[PDB]
């Protein structure tokens, strides 16, 4: 540290390098719930994370009870413990609530005054975040798996979603529009997202095995059909040897990260669809729903965290290296978020828990002299064996 | 979308099926108007009067 | 060393006993004492005693996880570490994976698991993050 | 009778399967989607759409 | 009928017989059952009936669990058999092993059915 | 020395490792009618990083000296073998027989210029050229085996045997970790057990399988390396 400190006042590191490696420092250190609870209004499984863009402070929560829990992550309070506490809820007294489970929500990425939720009762609904008041309904014939809004699209204003119906729709917010369907797969769509790089490129997983991504201002079809051996375009192309249902694109972009039931994680290079052969062995993926997982930000490494189980893994992107397991919940996890300014993951489970991960680098130090006001060694980390 | 194509082969399948035999358990006669069955190929050749 | 401790738990889970014999855990004890390596690789044993398929070998690794317990931080970590799978061997809270028989030992099993894991609650739980949640998960959503 | 049965949380069709654990009176079900379980006291006259109405009558009387 | 029971009696993937042709117990078939077609589908179909990897040469590779349905057949993994690729594996078996199979090629090749 | 080292608190090569896992095989079990084969699981075994195991792999497919070929036995299923073996003991095999020609020509067209598991019809009939019937030829033959309508996966003759020795083995090497006491088994007790008839392939080369396909877990302790069931 004191290196780094000297280095950054002396000018002779530009100051990215203090601010990644202790990024990735922190990363290194997640503990389990060491400051921080999150208030359990849920009755059942957390379906799906989102942290708001914008301040960070905020965390929409949706689950298999069909509510819709809003959270505020900042400590307002004194003290060095505390509890996230929820702002708002759209419970099941509320007469626009999901009537089954949610399986997406996102925040509009350009402001808070606005979101979106999916759910398996075959809707989309548009939120005004100060009234929570529906704005705009959208149905479906089938039950959505996933739902994304482009992170960087000014242009236009279109949710894709993915139902178990073989068609992708797309759904214009701006006009209302919700006739838009992409004719290229065969089963079930699990998981959809736009590119942070390009506006108008989606990617799309489905249960038939494939990933393709789209140019969706085009009349042509699909563009690319991932195949993970590299050797062709359509007709025997497959991502992975099970159903496709997680897609995170690394945070520059370039890369696309898709799981798969095969149990293997891949990386594939956006631009053209290349199997980047990274190799993280055994990923655990018995979900037959779509599987929600992120990518770091802002550290030297890149990191991805993936639900692994009841565990949360940690995997360097590029180097295939498994770094930990964060081992706090007790059934399989489903969907896990990176807070970027602070290197803090919230991880959502069918346990019902929201669990906070936060690094933990050092404690607090006593003075010696102090009677009892020290930093207290609890007898519960003494050893008894009188 | 391939439930439309699955269920179009399968009526194909039933037709070309009730051309040969018109007398499958588990499935409906082909009829004409007016509600009347079909004869088919194997009843053609079946039975005393075949 | 190692095969003092490996003599030591079968001859205390092959017992079937009701109760442990002191003297052997005393000597079971001073070898967890004496050396982080040995408590570790009788954590690793322990756990491992417990899958058997037969209730009282569960039972009596039980009563020595739950004297161990008591006794060091180290073993605390290492258990509350894996809770999860602790759990589905002493309460049976997967249904795929139920206690093995006899009826009358997976009694006496449940109900000491969740006398000892209420205590651990009690004492503990608010050091060991993961056991707090866990006794939470027991008692709410597994409805014991 | 229908033994497959749509799940209360997920709405997927035929994704829940009965397990008769007769030995223990108890009788437990699955959604195979979402793996929300059930477990309820079971009868030699019980059969799944037993267990399946006994579930749908806890999630009711869960919203109360 | 006859579509299933072929294959239940070749490799869904290598269209080799499930069986060796070789073993004495195959032998013991094509002894006594000459100018029986009939018969010989009959005895190779119950020698095959209990096989589940090609190994019997062979390939390695496992087999389904075919089962009909109306006019529909489901291959259990409850993949839907498409008579499309099953005409592929048909029409890879090789007329020696077809006449084991009772099917004279010059005649009347599974494929064709 | 001094900043860069702060920044986080975080040999053999795959060709060397194919080279010794290729004389664990023993070629007279098969009357050395089979090619040896490594499985990709047991290469892992020897280079850890799995990445660079798969570049390098990667690396020798392209200048020609191995094949990698599904088995089917499991979705990883990965077969390593040399090119030479391969063809030799392929055009030993058809020496005579009447598929023959057709697998010369694929042997001296396909193979030194594709790298592929598999084959479409397309790629076949235009860019090879192969007749219809010369694909059935080669299914005869047993160097393609039907993937799909007009696909194939590239094969070895005979591999039913070894695909039967090494499940069956398999499960009976990870039968004899999972018997033992604690679940647990030092490796050099292992390697030293009479191995069981059901393990005909050699039980090293089983428990190298092991370790790379992650069925068994190695613990490093004082007595050497232990096995052990992995907590999954
Ligand atoms: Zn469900
Ligand atoms: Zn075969």
């Amino acid at each position: 540290m004191l290196g780094f400190l000297s280095a950054r006042q002396t000018g002779l590191e530009d100051p990215l390098r203090l601010r990644r490696a202790e990024s990735t420092r922190r990363v290194l250190g997640l503990e389990l719930n060491k400051d921080r609870d999150v208030e359990r209004i849920h009755g059942g499984g957390i379906n799906t994370l989102d942290i708001e863009p914008v301040e960070g402070r905020y965390m929409l929560s949706g689950g298999s009870d069909g509510v819709i829990v809003l959270y505020d992550l900042e400590n307002s309070s004194r003290q060095s413990y505390y509890t996230c506490k929820a702002v708002c809820s759209i419970g099941r007294d509320h007469p626009d609530v999901h009537r089954y489970s949610v399986e997406t929500v996102q925040w509009y990425p350009h402001d808070t005054g606005m979101f979106t939720s999916s759910s398996f009762d075959k809707t989309l609904k548009v939120w005004d975040t100060n009234t929570l008041q529906t704005a705009d309904v959208f149905n479906f014939e089938e039950t959505v798996y996933s739902h994304h809004m482009s992170p960087v699209s000014t242009k236009h204003c279109l949710v894709a979603v993915g139902t178990r119906g073989p068609k992708v729709q797309l759904c214009d917010l701006k006009s209302g529009s919700c006739s838009h369907i992409l004719q290229g797969h065969r089963q079930e769509i699990l998981a959809v997202s736009w590119s942070p790089r390009y506006d108008y490129i989606l990617a799309t997983a489905s249960a038939d095995s494939r990933v393709k991504l789209w140019d969706v201002r085009r009349a042509s079809g699909c563009l690319i059909t991932l195949d993970q051996h590299n050797g062709a375009v359509e007709s025997a192309n497959t991502a992975h040897n099970g159903k496709v249902n997680g897609l995170c694109f690394t945070s520059d972009g370039l890369h696309l990260l898709t799981v798969g039931t095969d149990n293997r994680m891949r990386l594939w290079n956006s631009s053209n669809g290349e199997n980047t052969l990274v190799n993280y062995g055994k990923v655990c993926n018995n979900s037959k729903k779509g599987l929600k997982f992120t990518v770091s930000c802002g550290c030297s490494s890149e990191f991805v965290f993936v639900p692994y189980g009841s565990t949360i893994a940690v995997y360097t992107v590029y180097s295939g290296e498994q770094i930990t397991m964060l081992k706090g919940h007790y059934k399989t996890v489903d969907c896990c978020v990176f807070q970027s300014n602070f290197q803090e993951l919230y991880s959502g489970s069918r346990d019902c828990n929201i669990l906070a991960w936060v690094p933990s680098l050092y404690e607090p130090v006593p003075d010696d002299d102090e009677t009892t006001t020290k930093s207290q060694l609890n007898p519960a980390f003494e050893d008894a064996w009188s | 979308a391939a439930h439309v194509i699955a269920e179009d082969v399968k009526l194909l399948q039933f037709h070309v099926a009730t051309m040969v035999d018109n007398e499958l358990p588990g499935l409906p006669r082909a009829m004409q108007k007016s509600g009347r069955p079909l004869k088919s190929l194997k009843q053609r050749l079946k039975g005393k009067e075949g | 060393m190692d095969q003092k401790l490996s003599k030591l738990v079968e001859e205390l889970t092959t017992s079937g006993e009701p109760r442990l014999n002191p003297e052997k855990m005393k000597e079971l004890k001073k070898i967890c004492k004496s050396s982080e390596e040995q408590l570790s690789r009788a954590y690793r044993l322990l756990i491992a005693q417990l899958t058997q398929e037969h209730a009282e070998i569960r039972l009596s690794a039980f009563q020595i996880v739950e004297e161990l317990f008591v006794r060091s931080h180290q073993f605390r970590m290492l258990v509350v570490s894996n809770f999860q799978e602790f759990l589905e061997l002493t309460l049976g809270t997967d249904p795929a994976q139920p206690l093995p028989p006899p009826r009358e030992a997976a009694q006496r099993l449940r109900q000491a698991t969740t006398r000892a894991v209420e205590g651990w609650n009690e004492k503990f739980g608010e050091a060991y993050k993961k056991l707090a949640l866990g006794y939470h998960f027991l008692r709410h959503n597994k409805k014991v | 009778l229908e033994t497959q049965f749509t799940c209360p949380f997920c709405n997927h069709e035929k994704s829940c399967d009965v397990k008769m654990d007769r030995a223990r009176n108890t009788g437990v079900i699955s959604c195979t989607v979402c793996l929300e379980e059930f477990q309820t006291p079971i009868t030699y006259l019980s059969e799944p759409v037993d267990v399946y109405s006994d579930w749908i009558d806890a999630c009711e009387a869960a919203n109360q | 009928v006859k579509t299933m029971k072929v294959l239940r009696c070749v490799c869904f993937f290598c269209s080799k017989l499930l069986v060796d042709s070789n073993n004495p117990k195959i032998k013991d078939i094509l002894a006594k059952s000459k100018g029986q077609p009939k018969k010989r589908l009959t005895h190779v179909y119950d020698l095959c009936k209990g096989k589940n990897i090609c190994e019997g040469g062979g390939c390695g590779r496992y087999q389904p669990r075919i089962r009909r349905s109306g006019l529909e057949l489901y291959a259990e993994w409850k993949i839907l058999l498409s008579p499309e690729r099953v005409h592929e594996i048909f029409k890879r078996i090789s007329d020696e092993e077809c006449f084991v199979l009772g099917m004279e090629p010059r005649y009347a090749r599974p494929e064709w059915m | 020395h001094h900043l860069i080292p702060e920044t986080f608190g975080v040999p053999g090569s795959a060709r060397a490792a194919v080279s010794e896992l290729m004389q664990l095989f023993p070629r007279g079990l098969f009357e050395d009618a089979l090619p040896p084969i490594v499985l990709r699981s047991q290469v892992y075994s020897l280079v850890p990083d799995r990445t660079v195991a798969d570049r390098q792999l990667k690396e020798l497919q392209e200048q020609g000296e191995i094949r990698i070929v599904q088995l089917g036995f499991d979705l990883d299923a990965h077969g390593i073998i040399f090119t030479e073996d391969y063809r030799t003991r392929v055009l030993k095999a058809c020496d005579g027989r009447p598929y023959a020609g057709a697998v010369q020509k694929f042997l001296a067209s396909v193979l030194p210029a594709c790298g592929d598991l598999s084959f479409q019809q397309d790629q076949m009939t235009q860019t090879f050229g192969f007749r219809d019937s010369e694909i059935t030829h080669l299914v005869n033959a047993g160097v393609l085996t039907v993937r799909d309508a007009g696909s194939w996966w590239l094969a070895v003759p005979g591999a039913g045997r070894f695909i039967k020795y090494f499940v069956k083995g398999r499960q009976a090497v990870l039968s004899m970790v999972r018997k033992a006491k604690y679940r647990e088994l030092l490796l050099s007790e292992l390697l030293g057990r009479r191995a069981p008839v059901v393990v005909r392939l050699g039980l090293t080369y089983h428990v190298h399988d092991l370790i790379g396909a992650q069925l068994v877990d190695c613990i490093s302790t004082t007595s050497g390396t232990l096995l052990r069931l992995p907590e999954t």
